[PDB]
């Protein structure tokens, strides 16, 4: 099987740079030309360059050619990309994809990068407390980086859940997720958000208490 | 320079309908004989997967309910009927030029019956407040169409200021959506006032829905 | 009768030269008898093409005065180095098969 794997998330300072691989397996690596795109938050897409790995030809968009630098390796079947002088514009998921004369063919599973000042920063977590039904909420608050872990009752409590996409403000990530239960149920039973943020290797539980 | 035009940028169709997006190019994308214009399906989390390649060939795997045509610079991508799996964006790309280039995107979505939001206010906490901050959040939950208006007041007053709304995509269960809104102010700031108002204006009702808090309690 | 190949021609015929990333677009045409049914059969250098890919779908034929011509068109949207060599298009009628070639040559340089 032909595939593509991309190096992990990267999290990069603004003004330094930042190298990007993409290892092909399955098939004779000098054959094909790897190309990159950029897509920022889930939706446009934007050509950024090729290369062919057999004698190193390479062609940019114009609008990256300041910005990107491709090489490859042939000895490791790798094709880089560098990305240089960054700012929050290049935030972005980038993938690289296989191209066989007709079509893209294979792709990457993409790369996210993210340029950001921030360091490190474990999330402040707030109870929210206020019909036959009662909704109550978690608000999870300056953290860095995404992302972190929302349940409720230690994941026994699914339904009526909705936990809403973090918003960068003033580099911190800040989200809320609201329950809907059954107003018989609390407070006369105990109702807890459990917030898990990896990268500050924190666990943190918060009650729902009445006013 | 080859500026791709797809529209609409959004779609709503009902399950078994049928949904049209086009593609118009700056120029030609044809030569030799072929248009080299090429459709594209994307879900969340996920690489672009070809359907369409040169205007009108269909990729191996992918059910003949998707259908390209078009020549010279106007493309279009049917999808008929729709199936629940077809929600996605979809993009047109030409290969025509260098620089290779793809239109903006149409998101699919499914139709349902319009749903008024549930709306569900909240005062700061009191372990917020014990630090200097403090956070008012408004649910606006379970609604229908997505095109919705959040507004704050505070004493009477519109505030637009210190506004964070966070919205969701489709759920895949019901077809609804949903939508945070925070509005953070200091400590200072919030003592100072008594009520508390998150506003809700949709189609469903020509009224909006309101709900508030005071303060004091 | 009307069972005849009269001739399968190549367009262009000879002399392509092409660079990394160019488009490669092959008309071979088949002049027949008026009876005559065409199946085209590509033979090409590169490893990497299906021939279904490559290959029109759509069907490309004319009639006029008592004879026919039926079109295949080969197409590499960016070529490399492994699709220099011969291209071959051979034409079967049941009755007969008639081929042409052409050389196709890749330089090593980006595309213009
Ligand atoms: C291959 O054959 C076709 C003709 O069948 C040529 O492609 C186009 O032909 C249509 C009409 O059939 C015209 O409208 C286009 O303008 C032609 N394309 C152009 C501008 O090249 C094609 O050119 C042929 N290739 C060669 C080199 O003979
Ligand atoms: C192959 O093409 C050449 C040049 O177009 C032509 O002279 C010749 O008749 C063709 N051969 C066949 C077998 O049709
Ligand atoms: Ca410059
Ligand atoms: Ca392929
Ligand atoms: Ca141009
Ligand atoms: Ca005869
Ligand atoms: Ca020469
Ligand atoms: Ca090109």
């Amino acid at each position: 099987k032909v595939q593509l794997q991309q190096s992990g998330t990267e999290l990069v300072k603004p003004g330094a740079s930042v190298k990007v691989s993409c290892k092909a397996s399955g098939y004779i690596f000098t054959e094909y030309i790897i190309h990159w795109v950029k897509q920022r938050s889930g939706q446009g897409l934007e050509w950024i360059g090729w290369l062919y790995p057999e004698s190193n030809i390479i062609k940019y968009n114009e609008k990256f050619k300041d910005k990107a630098t491709l090489t490859a390796d042939k000895s490791s079947s790798t094709v880089y990309m560098e990305l240089s002088r960054l700012t929050s514009e290049d935030s972005a998921v980038y993938f690289c994809t296989r191209h066989d004369g007709t079509n893209f063919d294979y792709w990457g599973q993409g790369t996210t990068l993210t340029v950001s000042s921030a360091k490190t920063t474990p999330p402040s977590v707030y109870p929210l407390a206020p019909n036959s039904m009662v909704t109550l909420g978690c608000l999870v608050k300056g953290y860095f980086p995404e992302p972190v872990t929302v349940t409720w009752n230690s994941g026994s409590l699914s339904s009526g859940v909705h936990t809403f996409p973090a918003v960068l403000q003033s580099d911190l990530y800040t989200l809320s997720s609201s329950v809907t239960v059954p107003s018989s149920t609390w407070p006369s039973e105990t109702v807890t958000c459990n917030v898990a943020h990896p990268a500050s290797s924190t666990k943190v539980d918060k009650k729902i208490v009445p006013r | 320079d080859i500026v791709l035009t797809q529209s609409p940028a959004s779609l709503a169709v009902s399950l078994g309908q049928r949904a049209t997006i086009s593609c118009r190019a700056s120029e030609s994308v044809d030569s030799y004989g072929n248009s080299f214009m090429h459709w594209y399906q994307q879900k969340p989390g996920q690489p672009p997967k070809l359907l369409i390649y040169r205007a009108s060939n269909l990729e191996s795997g992918i059910p003949a309910r998707f259908s390209g045509s078009g020549s010279r610079t106007d493309f279009t991508l049917t999808i008929n009927p729709v199936e629940a799996d077809d929600v996605a964006t979809y993009y047109c790309q030409q290969s025509n030029e260098d620089p290779l280039t793809f239109g903006a995107g149409t998101k699919l979505e499914l139709k349902r019956a319009d749903a008024a939001p549930t709306v569900s206010i909240f005062p700061p906490s009191s372990e917020q407040l014990t630090s200097g901050g403090a956070s008012v959040v408004c649910f606006l939950n379970n609604f229908y169409p997505k095109d919705i208006n959040v507004k704050w007041k505070i004493d009477g007053s519109e505030r637009q200021n210190g506004v964070l709304n966070s919205w969701t995509d489709q759920d895949s269960k019901d077809s609804t959506y949903s939508m945070s809104s925070t509005l953070t102010l200091t400590k200072d700031e919030y003592e100072r006032h008594n009520s508390y108002t998150c506003e809700a204006t949709h189609k469903t009702s020509t009224s909006p829905i309101v709900k508030s808090f005071n303060r004091n309690e | 009768p009307g069972y005849r190949i009269y001739d399968v021609v190549l367009s262009p015929s000879h002399g392509i030269e092409l660079s990394v990333g160019e488009k490669l677009v092959l008309n071979c045409t088949a002049r027949t008898e008026l009876n005559v049914g065409i199946d085209f059969n590509w033979e090409y250098p590169s490893s990497k093409h299906q021939h279904k890919k490559l290959v029109n779908r759509d069907l490309k034929t004319q009639s006029g005065s008592e004879m026919k011509k039926f079109l295949s068109t080969l197409t590499i949207d960016g070529v490399t180095r492994s699709d220099q060599g011969l291209y071959t298009c051979a034409a079967s009628s049941g009755l007969m098969t008639k081929k042409n070639s052409t050389f196709v040559r890749v330089h090593e340089k980006p595309f213009v």
